[PDB]
């Protein structure tokens, strides 16, 4: 009973979290795929050369 | 893209594909000039894959083109499969036309998770005295009928299909894995004439078939049972012989480049068994009650295949050749057979003590066999003489004429309730029948019929 | 169903993303067969190191050949393909450890499979380790009560001992080990149950029985079911051992059950044959003895100096221990098989279960002649040590006497006395499942037998006499049972107290 | 395909680059290639007879038992642990 | 047994002779010609025939290469043929170049980016890698639209990833695990 | 010079060195950075050597540099080793700091020549009835305690150490080979608490250690005993399990590229055993008295390992599982056990006649045991009935409670002398105790206590 | 409890549906290693409509 009610309640949050995380990654991929151009490599390739 | 056959050895074929288009493990492939289907087992490197043919390889040659289908072997599932006969690839083999399928499912799947498991203990009455006494079955559980050649497994199962269908109202799935083609024909016509066919799905891959068919037919039948379980139904899954799935794996193992294990078996014996056996289970969605026949090679119960199967079942029924030789049928061995339901908290103290009493008497009689063989019964103590007399009566009362065995002898079949079963054995243990002759208990169904048989 | 909370949980993973560059060693998959993956290029891979594949799949390096690396997949391998990149993590196989695992069901890698949420453990440890050396140990001299009088009287188990449970299929091997775990709920000993190659519904039934008997809150359940990769089934006993060792190293006591070491050996044989290592005595690897000896030598008792050194002085004046109960299955009683022969030669004792005794209604089915404990009286409380001295060898001699005098004419008083006593102790050793006895209950039962009080009692009434005697002492002598149960102490006062109670019982009930 | 034969070592292959016909020049002499468990593999001794005795450094003697297509397998008539490759 | 396991004795013998006699560039050309010629559809067929002797296969391969094989290289081809190893010639050439590159303290580095990088960036990556590895670096730069941004460096078995695709994959695994 | 690790498979490691710099057979190698040592087993050719690691391989990687040491594994020897616990490589495994070594010896050596062999026959008393009667030991000889699992090998070795090592005035070496770490701790605290530790060198290689360690610990302990023997001293050498040296060779044999022989043992079984056993000997310089425990796989004395061991020993003591299964301890079999010293010209006719007398009575009883079990005791002759009673009494008078077994038996320990043992067995053979009950001889030291136990 | 989850689930679903955009822009900004507001809000209003 009571413990199992909490068992189901947290499992539902995790089922939602698994879909929201996929959407947040897809969002970041679409944003970077438009926000990145030649002005970003002078701030990334240059950064890697120090690493 | 497409590949080219590079090597052929029996049922195993190697195909080479472009490095950017190599097919996945378990992916289905088709040969262009013959339409023969191949299932990918492993990736060897350099774009080469090894596969098992789902048909005959006679007439195939090196250099033939092969097409990758992008998915595993997919079979039709749902209501459209009821009253129809299908092969390993899901094609109809009953001449009744195409299957009116709504969807197809791939034959390879993971077992239901630990959190999806069901805790069912509801008793299932079989109407068979020895099984209901020492091997009580449960709804949604697994049963195995272990036995050597010609001991009673197909007869004792067909009697269970007949008796369980009295109370069950749902669907059934039958998978014929490596057995007689004549028995598949006999079972199909029996159900068609009896009008039972519209609630059963039939899948076949018999002894006449190549190794690839016999290896995957079990998965095809189970895929249809999993569709009905997942729809929230209670279904019965019958497997004609689960040992043939493992044996088809042994015929192909050396061709797959694997080193052999003990007595020539594949090194993957326990994993191949667990991957199939774990899918055959009841879940929180629906239930699968399953009955499987298990062949015992050369009557050896210690052989790796039978030995590895016992741990996957809830009830184990062990048939014996020594018992069948005396005339007793069903030829079950009470001392070797057992069930998870044989517990005081599940069946009650009266049944539990009757079953324990029968096993104690039969065990003590088995210990005296060598002394009785050399010196005879007359040298035993007055206590042992009385116990041996009751053991002989119990051993004969366990016999029962079946409604499927009527053709063999002529005698009419008998259905015995659990109440009548407990009452008969309890009376014989208490000594209420010490005066009746030993032959009065042989082939009589309920205990009252032993009293009428003694009048002759 | 709390909004914002889920977001901040996700923000916590976004906030801590490793945005910096990393220098890694890498390879490419060449072939994928039966759970085995071959790779080229992993120059700095160490033996037993974790390999990272695409999609969070992990493998372990086992063959470091001159031109290739042979790895085994720690999960489902069918998604892997030729040409995929194989990476290298500078870490050995580790699993979570701590009290947060108590009352949880986990996989061989420590992931929760019970769906009861995350395990907030604050400590990981290596799966493969070397046991503490000769000088760091301490002699076994503390008891581990199983709750069964036949085991606790004739084959005692001490804290840090290793006791093998061995027999054929379906004769109570799991029932004996699960009842021993249930009896520890009030003992202060933590429990671990490792299921290797079992079906998931059998594992779920054991967990339901632990929960119905109130023992689950004190137990860690490690599962590697029959459908899981042979690598996970091979590693599960070592993962469970590592979770038990956490308590031992911190001055606490733990108990571990390996439900089938014979299934772990079959999983190891599969991997070894697929890696193409040459076979031995029954196609088993050459090092199948070392598989079990490396596991079982970790179950031990460590000295106060070892615990003080491990905890940097945080725990002092306390010893720590890990007790093991491995299980082995035989085929038709054959002990000559390679795996059974190896394990019987490693443990501190064994409990043989016999199918003929089990069919004859002796349900704990312990063969007293073949079963033995190498710690003996040092693993017993004062009261049980005195009341059980010589019972094991007396029963072994009774079984022989009963067979020798079976058909002979009436013998002397010495022969009748030994035979009539052996029949009563044989009927007394019978016990039911899920019904453990305390030190005082076992003590009354042992006292009534060895002090001669059962001589007037019928064999068919020994069970009824014991049950009534216990129920009577529980109502009329509760303060004496509470005194015996404090430490299992014995003296002339307790001896006379028990004598007076048994005499009054037989003379009036 | 087939694994490396005993003559397939870099020092032997490098010698056939200098003089292609390096062997058969001294049919009575050979070089130790490998040593293990009392068995010695030698490159050369093209005219050794089956069962003949072989002389090694330090007064140690062996007997020729495997006259294979690429090497001679000899067993030591005493202690083998003092023998070495080359 | 891998082809690399079987080719090791032969590649090492050819390298040590070439090194000791100061012929490293001659053997580099000879082994490259043999590797290419033995892979030809007509020569590949001739080398697999069951009726030809090892010496006939060796002479045919030497007559075809001619001018490119000196006396030592011709002796090496006759040695590879007598031991029935002519199928390993492409692997022997590959392993010889690895021994040569490691001896000459040289490293060939593959580089991939989302879109083209300038010579100023290539020379900045080259000095950084040469300072880390302590070897001469040869950057084989290229482009791959699969990368959202940044660059990936592959210095043999060592890989350094600074690309945006790798960071997105780390996030997907962090959220999924 | 230095080499590089080229391959790692389990406990076996291949290392490549310059061709002008290949290390010798049995040469020790050291891995750079990692704390591991390797032993050359074979020279594979082309500068590669095959070696067994003397530590775990989990940290090892291909390409690690390895240094050739120019010699075999060298361990400390002499007076500095007394009262210390050491590993296979001779490192101290006790917290007492560095060993005060002055000399180191390599663990690989030639056996003493045919001209160096000793010839002594000085009888050694053990205080154990069965052993002193049928298995008389001698100073400077070799003893083997043969037995399966759980029959008393360690317990009898501990009683023999108590009755010989403590009283002796020379040096001792105790080698724990493939032993339980708990037994090693109990014995160390026992030697330390008994003040005996200053006379003993302790070398331990338990079951938790790699195959290379268990394959060489016996050579380390023997190298320390050889230093003391060659100084002209009389030395005691104890080996808890010599079977574990053979097994470590079986575990690694297949990875060393050796084809298996009968029962899966290494082809080198008889030579690997002979190379070790011929060094464990007494010479014209000094003497080694040795007691070895020999494990018998599955209780089968015909197994190749036990069968090859008998020819190396002077005294063979056989422990029986059937005697142990009857509560009788020490569980020694008087018919299978034997000694080179059981000769009238070495001991005396009175001792010899008593021993052969006991054996004759027990041998005749072995055929009657099966007769009584089927037809009963009353069908035997008047001479047979009397003989059976004496045989059952003799079988019990072989039992004796040991001081090291008080934790298992509960009763105190008894030491019995040679004359007391002879007199007790002659009394039962001549009929002086026919009136005493069978249970009076079970667990009672000398003959007097049996007369007293009959009154209780 | 199952009836309460069935009745309340849409109330949290519409809250996470609004937060996906914030998680996506903050995640992309972390990956880019520089300010992204000037090249992310026009991406959010055009791509978030498909999630
Ligand atoms: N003390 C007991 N009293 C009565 N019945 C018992 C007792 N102990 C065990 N049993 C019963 O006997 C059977 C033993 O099953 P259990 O699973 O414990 O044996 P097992 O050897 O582990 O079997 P398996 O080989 O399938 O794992 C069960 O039905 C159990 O309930
Ligand atoms: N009463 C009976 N009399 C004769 N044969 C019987 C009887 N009952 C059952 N059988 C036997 O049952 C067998 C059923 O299949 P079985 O041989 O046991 O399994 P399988 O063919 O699958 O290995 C039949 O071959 C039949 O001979
Ligand atoms: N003489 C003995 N008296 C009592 N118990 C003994 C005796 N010998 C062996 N045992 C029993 O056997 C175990 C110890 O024997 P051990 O020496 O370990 O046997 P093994 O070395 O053959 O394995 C203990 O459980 C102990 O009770
Ligand atoms: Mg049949
Ligand atoms: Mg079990
Ligand atoms: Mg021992």
């Amino acid at each position: 009973a009571q413990a199992e009610i909490e068992q189901e309640l947290n499992s539902v949050k995790d089922a939602l979290r698994a879909q929201v995380g996929a959407l947040a990654v897809t969002g970041a991929e679409k944003i970077l795929g438009a926000s990145i151009d030649a002005n970003a490599h002078e701030q990334l390739v240059s950064k890697l050369a120090a690493e | 893209s497409s590949g080219r056959i590079v090597q052929i050895i029996g049922a195993v074929i190697d195909v080479e594909f472009p490095r950017d288009a190599v097919p996945s493990i378990y992916e289905a492939l088709k040969v262009q000039g013959v339409e023969t289907t191949l299932e990918v087992q492993q990736q060897l490197g350099d774009g080469v894959v090894r596969s098992i043919a789902m048909g005959s390889t006679e007439g195939l040659k090196r250099g033939l083109n092969v097409d990758s289908t992008g998915a595993a072997i997919s079979v039709p599932v749902g209501k459209a499969t009821l009253g129809r006969i299908m092969d390993v690839l899901g094609n109809p083999i009953d001449e009744a036309g195409p299957i009116g399928e709504e969807e197809r499912w791939g034959i390879h799947r993971e077992a239901p998770s630990y959190a999806d498991q069901a805790g069912g203990n509801e008793l299932l009455e079989t109407g068979i005295k020895v099984i209901d006494l020492v091997c009580p079955f449960a709804k949604g559980g697994k049963v195995g009928l272990f036995g050597g050649a010609g001991v009673g497994k197909t007869v004792n199962m067909m009697e269970l299909i007949r008796n369980i269908a009295i109370e069950h109202s749902g669907y059934s799935v039958f998978a014929g894995v490596g057995e007689r083609t004549r028995e598949g024909n006999d079972f199909y016509h029996e159900m068609k004439d009896s009008n039972v066919l519209d609630k059963v799905a039939l899948v076949y891959g018999q002894m006449n078939e190549p190794p690839g068919n016999r290896l995957r037919v079990a998965l095809t039948g189970l895929t249809m049972a999993e569709k009905f379980r997942d729809e929230g139904r209670d279904v019965l899954l019958f497997i004609d012989n689960i040992y043939r799935y493992t044996l088809a794996g042994t015929e192909v193992s050396a061709l797959l480049g694997r080193m052999p294990s003990a007595v020539g078996y594949q090194p993957t014996l326990a994993e191949e068994m667990g991957v199939l056996q774990e899918r055959i289970t009841s879940t929180k969605k629906g239930s699968i009650t399953s009955i499987q026949a298990v062949y015992v090679p050369a009557d050896d119960l210690t052989d790796p295949s039978p030995a590895t199967t016992f741990a996957h079942l809830d009830a184990t029924v062990v048939l014996s050749r020594d018992i069948a030789s005396l005339g007793i049928y069903p030829a079950v061995d009470p001392l070797d057979s057992t069930s998870r339901q044989l517990d005081p908290l599940v069946i009650g103290q009266d049944h539990y003590d009757t079953a324990r009493g029968v096993q104690y008497v039969l065990q003590r009689y088995k210990e005296l066999k060598d002394i009785i063989a050399i010196l005879g019964m007359d040298e035993l103590s007055e206590a042992d003489k009385l116990l041996v007399a009751r053991a002989r009566k119990i051993q004969r009362f366990l016999s029962q004429p079946f409604f499927v065995a009527e053709v063999f002898t002529g005698s009419p079949g008998k259905y015995v309730s659990l109440k009548d079963t407990i009452a008969g054995f309890k009376g014989i243990l208490n000594g209420d029948y010490d005066h009746l002759p030993e032959q009065a208990f042989y082939m009589v169904g309920g205990i009252e019929e032993a009293v009428e048989k003694a009048k002759k | 169903l709390n909004p914002s909370e889920i977001s901040e949980i996700i923000k916590g993973r976004i906030e801590k993303l490793d945005v910096a560059s990393q220098a890694r060693n890498e390879g490419t998959i060449v072939s994928v067969s039966d759970g085995i993956v071959r790779i080229y290029g992993l120059a700095d891979v160490m033996y037993g190191e974790m390999i990272e594949f695409p999609g969070g799949v992990y493998g372990m390096a086992l063959n470091l050949e001159q031109d290739s690396v042979g790895a085994v997949v720690l999960g489902e391998y069918q998604g892997l393909a030729e040409g995929m990149n194989a990476k290298c993590t500078g870490r050995i196989l580790e699993v979570p450890v701590g009290p947060e695992l108590l009352g949880r069901v986990v996989d061989a890698l420590g992931n929760p499979i019970d769906g009861k949420g995350p395990i907030d453990a604050k400590a990981t440890d290596a799966v493969e380790k070397v046991a503490p050396g000769v000088i760091w140990r301490k002699s076994v001299d503390q008891p581990v009560q199983t709750g069964y009088k036949s085991v606790d009287a004739m084959i005692p188990v001490g804290r840090g001992q290793r006791e093998l449970i061995i027999g054929d299929r379906q004769i109570g091997k799991t029932a004996l080990a699960v009842d021993a775990i249930i009896n520890q709920k009030d003992s202060g000993i933590k429990c671990v149950y490792v299921a290797i190659g079992q079906k998931q519904s059998t594992i779920a039934n054991v967990v339901r029985k632990l929960e119905e008997n109130g023992a689950l809150a004190n137990t860690i359940v490690v599962a590697a079911s029959a459908s899981e990769s042979a690598a996970l089934q091979y590693l599960a006993p070592y993962s469970g051992c590592t979770m038990g060792e956490y308590f031992r190293d911190r001055g606490e006591d733990a108990l571990i059950v390996y439900d089938d070491l014979s299934k772990q050996a079959v999983a190891y044989r599969q991997i070894s044959l697929l890696l193409r290592r040459p076979p031995g005595r029954e196609a088993y690897p050459g090092d199948v003895f070392y598989l079990h000896s490396r596991l079982l030598e970790r179950a031990s008792r460590v000295s106060e100096e070892y615990v003080e050194k491990f905890t940097n002085g945080a725990v002092t004046g306390k010893t720590g221990s890990l007790t093991a109960l491995p299980i082995i299955e035989t085929q038709a009683g054959d002990v000559s098989a390679f795996v059974p022969t190896n394990v019987i030669s490693i443990t501190d004792g064994q409990i043989f279960l016999e199918s003929a005794m089990f069919n004859s209604g002796i349900r704990p089915a312990v063969n007293a002649g073949i079963s033995v404990s190498r710690v003996g009286g040092a693993a017993q409380t004062k009261i049980i040590k005195k009341l059980s001295g010589g019972i094991r060898t007396a029963l072994a001699q009774y079984r022989e006497l009963a067979a020798f005098a079976q058909f002979a004419s009436d013998l002397d008083e010495a022969t009748r006395k030994q035979l009539e006593h052996g029949q009563r102790v044989t009927e007394l050793m019978k016990q039911k499942q899920y019904a453990p006895m305390s030190i005082a209950e076992m003590s009354l039962s042992l006292y009534a037998a060895e002090r001669g009080f059962l001589q007037d009692v019928e064999i068919a009434k020994v069970g009824s006499f014991e049950q009534a005697l216990i129920s009577y002492f529980q109502r009329e002598h509760a303060a004496l049972l509470a005194k015996i149960n404090e430490k299992g102490d014995f003296n002339d006062e307790i001896d006379a107290g028990i004598k007076a109670g048994i005499e009054k019982f037989k003379a009036t009930q | 395909m087939q694994q490396l034969n005993p003559s397939e070592i870099s020092e032997i292959i490098k010698g056939r680059i200098e003089k292609l016909d390096v062997a058969s020049q001294a049919r009575n002499e050979g070089t130790i290639v490998s040593v293990s468990d009392g068995i010695v593999r030698i490159y050369g001794l093209a005219d050794v007879m089956y069962g003949e005795m072989i002389e090694f450094p330090g007064g140690v003697y062996g007997m020729a038992l495997n006259l294979e297509q690429d090497s001679v397998g000899a067993v030591v008539l005493g202690e083998y642990q003092g023998l070495a490759e080359g | 047994a891998e082809l690399t396991t079987l080719a090791r004795p032969y590649a090492k013998a050819a390298f040590e002779y070439a090194q000791a006699h100061q012929q490293l560039a001659d053997w580099s050309a000879a082994l490259g010609v043999l590797a290419a010629v033995s892979q030809d559809d007509t020569v590949r067929q001739l080398l697999k025939e069951p009726q030809l002797t090892s010496s006939a296969k060796a002479q045919s391969l030497i007559d075809v290469c001619g001018d490119k094989l000196n006396a030592p290289a011709q002796n090496f081809v006759r040695t590879v043929a007598e031991n029935k190893r002519l199928e390993l010639l492409p692997t022997i050439a590959e392993m010889y170049e690895q021994l040569k590159a490691e001896q000459e303290k040289s490293v060939e580095v593959e580089v991939t980016s989302a879109f083209t990088l300038s010579k100023e960036q290539q020379d900045k990556l080259a000095k950084a890698l040469s300072a880390r590895l302590s070897r001469e670096v040869r950057l084989h730069a290229s482009e791959d639209a699969s990368l959202i941004g940044g660059v990936i460096i592959r210095a043999g078995d060592l890989v350094i990833d600074g690309s945006v695709r790798g960071k997105l994959a780390k996030l997907a695994e962090a959220l999924k695990s």
